[PDB]
């Protein structure tokens, strides 16, 4: 139920083998302890490509109050971040700026797409826009929306924190197995296929 | 620089500090999401789900215009008939990666079959995992439209409906009968 | 005679000069639903043309488009001059409130016009979007590169022939040479860009990733110590392929790409799309269906004023009016979701009205918003925008008057901070706005950063009386006009009549079915004047779709106004401009 | 042959009728029971013009295009109000028994008589009372039957009996229940019996063997084919 990833310098440049969970309870118990360290301090890499940026950044302000998960610090360079939010469309002449702020990033880095855009090119197929950013930069968590309410990127930032706090990562760079481990979780369309089916009545589109 | 503009500054940076401070003692304006669960309205365009009729059948009949009003191109279906003679959908997938959440879908339905629900939690993991089949739309009840029915409306036979009763529709007249 | 009918508009006084002038046999008039004179020129003749426009009694100071038309598919060009390509250029005379359009024919192998920017300075970046979208060249440029797409790119996007999709294409591969490559490309060069380059003239990137909200761009600067000496803006990096998907989407399926034109001004955006629209298929929406765009096009123009003036104090340096201001933005987006069901993107407009009627209890949510709006406001001002480190940062900032905001094609408030009393909404009425008594507020004659940010504030306040007058007298009657051309058909009659089930089934599929013809619709946006050129040719979908916007101006004003300037300076002048990438490059 | 069309000279051949003539100009007129096959009948009273007799005259006349000559010096207009309002009205008239059936209908999107409501502008439903209905008929594994939505044009038994020569279609009954088809439950005896899913302008004869997979023309990848 995990995957293993190691990468080396078309992109991306890394390799991924469906691998068996190897996880003594002290080396777990760090584990957990480095996981839940990194997972309720994610800095965001301030990057602005679109108006799912705007939807962003709408999530950073009071009436929504992203601070509360430890996700405020917003930093302008991509060594002191760790998650990328590609909010907005990858186009072209963007790519490769992507990818090099991508690159210029430090291990351990995530990713979510933020919109139809980021998803997979979202309303714009056309000439001038790369059809989604896994195209050539590996993504964590993926929003569908156009734009997505900035509760919706809570809600991805909260998926992306259970992702973090059950994978596995090097403690040291000198101990240890390198390679990284990533669980494979179970999808939420099928974790929630039970709640959404037995929906039968909505409030009708003429009231407030 | 003048002197009476550095003391005018001097008593708007303390204006500045004294207004920042009432605003500390005000009231927080956060929406405490998830603990606080968000509003939204019954029209909000969240989640789209296919609907059922009051007699539980499902309202889809495969017409196909919600595919083509699609802007993004995003819903692919196909068109099933049952013994009796009525019109459903044999699959029905949204590829919700691609869906801008517009609308249009719902706007073009003759049946009110599709509908955008207020449901904004829809993050996932893997690509593949955002297209929803038609297992993952229909939904047990009528959603936003309690009571419409097309096929009510149709002039269509189909089981529990023969010729002439639907709505606004005589029972139908053979050629041979004796009337003038 | 309706707003909508079919004119040639002989009775200006500006096409009886010209046969004064020019000669009865040196042009043609064409009978357009543009509402404006659309004269064909000879291409010889065009720079007299554009000089005598300029040396009026009452002049045509202002370039207010350029770009050009592929005619190759046009099958309706009854009445016109041959020709494989066009170019068009929108005049505007302010002291006539009157404007032209010159046209020039031109054949698929002789691509070549003479050059407009010896007359108009913003023909530089219009005639280099020409070139790159279309092919032409455009003789005399001082530098005839792209603008929109990298300069290793191959063929005109524009063009019939060019495929649209990216699906078309080939799937995007990144590859280790792609990268080098492709970074290689992006790398800013001295000679190319027209710099004309002392041993201490040190050169600075800006972009392309920007720590704003207002897009993703690249300002490469020539510095003296600090002083900017000179500058040239490289954008391109935000290109949708807007007006590619109006010749791609139908009528009525294109609402959501007009949505994301400028993404802070939303239905302010689908508006002149579809007053357009109307225009191609003879609609004259009721009243009520006036006064509900505008009212959210004023809810949408206070976001976006809203966010203009939290971001400008954010760029001064005071970070707390932000969280305030999107504060009241969810106040807004509390009402826009109550009537449209979405935030930003509502795509809520349709041809011929709306596409619900408003909902029960809209007006308590616009009592709430109109009572939260006044005292948030004053505070604003008090704690941050009479602020003297504020004023200082502010005031003096890259100015300028009213020969250079005419000169470049500047609307909105860097041209009404001149002196210039110019609004859409007063000089040219539309989707009834001369039912509304609001005022226009004007500048002294200099346009600082801190005139264009206070005058921003004053349209959000008479936005916020425009708002009280439409809760106040909303009329009772139908939300969709009774045209059959009205897409979609009202929804209820779509579900139990054939004929409207027809119509909808037609509409929602194919398409509604627009006459062939030209249509033009301008109105004040929220950033300026934002403009739609819709030519249909019968079918349905839109022939061209040429969409102006304000920012394309403003960013091409910028070398004139920042240089000789510092770096912080030009942080400032980006700040107080209120555009976005979405509206430069679309 | 010399026609004026709405205050517009054109040239086209007197020995053709109005309605092609004008047709093969470019020019829309609304038609139903006319076909190039199989000539003009004058039924559906759809392809309604206005003619003047000379060009001095404002009064004119509804006359027909499918049944009117083409012949030289004749003043026609498509555009006069009259000419408008009485297609728009044969349209109206043709949808008050029509079943709400376009969804569920295999013609929807390749349907002349959607076409031809959109094109005379009717999309306001008046008529408040009941429609007349018909059962259906098994006509073989080809054709699909569904005479609600007949028009009553008559290009069916047109085509059937005059050109292809068939035998087992018909037309029964009387003022406005008239009914086509086969006397009798059958499979249609003509090997050219499938021209009908184009023939017919509404979905009362289908493609059966397409209804079993059934898409809409627009979602079709056409070819060139033989
Ligand atoms: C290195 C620094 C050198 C300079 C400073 C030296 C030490 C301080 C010496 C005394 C300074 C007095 C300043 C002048 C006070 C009276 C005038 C005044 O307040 O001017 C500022 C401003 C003027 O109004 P205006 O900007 O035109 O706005 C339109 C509204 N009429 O009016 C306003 O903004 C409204 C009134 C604001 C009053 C603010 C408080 C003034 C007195 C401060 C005393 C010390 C407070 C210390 C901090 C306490 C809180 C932490
Ligand atoms: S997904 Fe929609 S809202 Fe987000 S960047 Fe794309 S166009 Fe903008
Ligand atoms: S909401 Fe819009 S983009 Fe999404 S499936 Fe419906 S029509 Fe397509
Ligand atoms: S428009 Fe409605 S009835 Fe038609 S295929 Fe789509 S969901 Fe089904
Ligand atoms: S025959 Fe034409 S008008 Fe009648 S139900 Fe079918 S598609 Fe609709
Ligand atoms: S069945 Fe079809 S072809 Fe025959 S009369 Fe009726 S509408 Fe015309
Ligand atoms: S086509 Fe002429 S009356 Fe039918």
């Amino acid at each position: 139920d995990y995957t293993l990833t190691r990468i080396d310098p078309r992109y991306p440049l890394q390799k991924q083998e469906i691998v068996t969970d190897p996880l003594n309870v002290f080396m777990g118990k760090l584990n957990d302890m480095v996981n839940w360290g990194r997972k309720n301090s994610i800095w965001p890499y301030n990057f602005g490509l679109s108006c799912c940026y705007v939807e962003m950044v709408t999530s950073f302000t009071a009436v929504h109050d992203v601070a509360r998960f430890g996700a405020e610090v917003l930093r302008a360079s991509p060594r002191q971040a760790d998650l990328m939010v590609v909010a907005g469309t990858c186009f072209t002449k963007m790519a490769p700026v992507i990818q090099r702020l991508y690159d210029q990033m430090l291990e351990p880095k995530w990713v979510i797409s933020m919109g139809a855009c980021a998803n997979s090119g979202g309303m714009y197929d056309i000439y001038s826009v790369v059809q989604g950013v896994d195209k050539f930069i590996p993504v964590d968590v993926y929003i569908p929306g156009c734009p997505p309410r900035p509760e919706a990127y809570m809600q991805a930032l909260m998926l992306l924190q259970e992702s973090i706090g059950k994978e596995r990562r090097p403690l040291s760079w000198v101990v240890g197995d390198q390679g990284v481990y990533r669980a494979n979780m179970q999808s939420e369309r099928e974790r929630k296929r039970g709640e959404r089916i037995a929906v039968t009545n909505l409030r009708t589109p003429d009231e407030i | 620089m003048t002197l009476k503009e550095l003391l005018v500054g001097f008593g708007t940076q303390v204006r500045s500090i004294w207004m920042i401070g009432l605003h500390a003692f005000a009231k927080r304006e956060t929406r405490m999401y998830p603990e606080e669960p968000v509003y939204l309205p019954p029209r909000y365009r969240g989640r789209i789900v296919l609907t059922r009729d009051p007699d539980g059948e499902e309202r889809c009949v495969a017409c196909n215009l919600c595919a083509v009003a699609c802007p993004v191109g995003c819903i692919s279906l196909q068109k099933a008939e049952t013994k009796d003679g009525r019109w459903y959908p044999e699959f029905f997938r949204i590829n919700f990666s691609r869906c801008i959440f517009c609308g249009l879908c719902e706007e073009a339905c003759p049946t009110t079959a599709i509908q955008l629900t207020p449901d904004f939690e829809m993050g996932e993991y893997k690509r593949q995992d955002l297209v929803y089949e038609k297992e993952d739309l229909l939904i047990s009840g009528p959603g936003k439209y309690p009571e419409y029915n097309f096929y009510r409306m149709a002039g269509m036979a189909i089981d529990g409906k023969d010729k002439g009763e639907a709505e606004n529709e005589a029972k139908p007249i053979d050629v041979k009968s004796l009337l003038p | 005679e309706p707003a909508w009918q079919t004119r040639d508009h002989l009775d200006d006084p500006v096409i009886g000069e010209l046969r004064n002038r020019f000669g009865p046999d040196a042009f043609t008039v064409q009978a357009t639903r543009t509402g404006v004179p659309v004269v064909w020129i000879k291409r010889e003749q065009l720079l007299e043309v554009g000089d005598f426009l300029k040396k009026l009694p009452k002049p045509y100071v202002m370039l207010f488009d350029l770009h050009g038309m592929d005619e190759r598919l046009r099958t309706h060009r009854e009445g016109l001059p041959a020709a494989d390509f066009s170019v068009f250029y929108h005049l505007i005379s302010i002291d006539r409130n009157r404007d032209i359009m010159l046209k020039v024919a031109l054949a698929e192998n002789d691509l070549h016009v003479p050059t407009f920017t010896k007359l108009f300075p913003n023909a530089n970046w219009y005639e280099r979007e020409t070139w790159d979208l279309f092919g032409i060249t455009f003789d005399g440029h001082p530098n005839l590169r792209r603008i929109m797409m990298p300069q290793t790119w191959k063929g005109h996007p524009l063009r019939k022939d060019y495929p649209a999709r990216a699906t078309e294409f080939s799937p995007f591969e990144l590859t280790k040479a792609k990268q080098d490559l492709e970074m290689e490309a992006l790398t800013f060069k001295p000679e190319e860009w027209g710099m004309k380059r002392n041993e201490d003239f040190m050169f600075l990137n800006l972009g392309p990733n920007h720590p704003s909200a207002h897009g993703a761009f690249r300002i490469v600067l020539q510095l003296d110590g600090e002083e900017i000496v000179d500058c040239v803006p490289d954008i391109g990096y935000h290109h949708r392929g807007a007006e590619k998907m109006g010749e791609r989407q139908s009528w009525h399926s294109y609402i959501p790409y007009t949505d994301r034109i400028e993404y802070l001004g939303g239905c302010v955006n689908e508006m002149p799309y579809v007053l357009a629209v109307e225009k191609l298929a003879g609609i004259t929406v009721p009243d009520r269906v006036n006064v509900i765009r505008v009212m959210l096009s004023e809810l949408f123009r206070i976001n976006s004023h809203l966010l203009y003036i939290s971001t400008f104090i954010q760029d001064v340096g005071a970070m707390t009016p932000v969280f305030f201001a999107f504060t009241d933005r969810q106040k807004i987006y509390d009402l826009v979701e109550a009537i449209t069901g979405f935030r930003m993107h509502p795509a809520w407009f349709r041809i011929g009205g709306v596409a619900h009627d408003l909902p029960r209890g809209w007006d308590r949510l616009l009592r709430e918003f109109l009572d939260w709006m006044p005292k948030r406001l004053a505070s604003y001002e008090k704690a941050a925008l009479q602020n003297t480190i504020l004023k200082g940062r502010s005031q003096g900032v890259a100015a300028y008057g009213a020969k250079e905001a005419l000169e470049w094609g500047t609307t909105g408030a860097g041209l009404r901070a001149t002196g210039i009393d110019f609004d859409v909404r007063k000089a040219r009425p539309y989707s009834g706005y001369e039912n509304f008594d609001f005022e226009i507020p004007v500048g002294g004659g200099v346009s600082d950063c801190y005139t264009r940010v206070m005058l921003k504030v004053e349209e959000l306040r008479q936005s916020l009386r425009i708002l009280e007058q439409c809760l106040n007298n909303m009329p009772e009657g139908p939300f969709k006009a009774d045209h059959p051309l009205t897409t979609p058909p009202p929804k209820e009659r779509t579900l139990q009549h054939i004929e409207t089930l027809i119509t909808h089934f037609l509409q929602v599929s194919w398409g509604p079915v627009m006459p062939a013809n030209e249509s033009f619709q301008m109105i004040e946006a929220t950033k300026g004047i934002n403009s739609y050129y819709l030519t249909s040719d019968g079918s349905t979908m839109s022939y061209r779709t040429r969409i102006r916007t304000p920012s394309y101006a403003h960013l091409q004003q910028i070398p004139a106004a920042i240089r000789g300037s510092l770096v912080s300076d030009l942080i400032v002048y980006l700040g107080s401009i209120d555009f976005v990438m979405s509206d430069v490059d679309r | 042959a010399t026609i004026h069309v709405d205050g517009k000279e054109y040239e086209v051949n007197g020995a053709d009728n109005l309605l092609e003539a004008c047709l093969s100009l470019g020019l829309d007129i609304p038609y139903f029971c006319w076909h190039p096959a199989l000539g003009s009948v004058g039924a559906c009273r759809q392809c309604a013009v206005k003619q003047y007799q000379n060009a001095e005259d404002t009064r004119g006349r509804l006359v027909m295009s499918c049944m009117t000559p083409a012949s030289d010096g004749t003043f026609i207009s498509i555009d006069d109000e009259e000419a408008k309002q009485f297609r728009e009205s044969v349209v109206e008239w043709l949808m008050t028994n029509h079943p709400h059936d376009c969804p569920v209908c295999e013609e929807g999107g390749n349907c002349h008589l959607q076409d031809m409501t959109v094109m005379t502008g009717h999309s306001f439903r008046r008529y408040r009372f009941t429609k007349r209905t018909h059962r259906n008929q098994d006509l073989g594994p080809f054709i699909s039957h569904e005479m609600n939505r007949c028009i009553a044009c008559y290009r069916c038994v047109r085509y059937y009996k005059d050109y292809a020569g068939g035998t087992d279609l018909g037309v029964y009954g009387a003022h406005d229940n008239v009914y086509f088809g086969r006397p009798e439950d059958g499979t249609l005896e003509s090997e050219f019996s499938g021209n009908l899913v184009e023939i017919c302008p509404t979905g009362v004869f289908t493609d059966k063997t397409h209804s079993e997979r059934y898409n809409r023309k627009w979602d079709m990848q056409f070819a060139p084919s033989i």
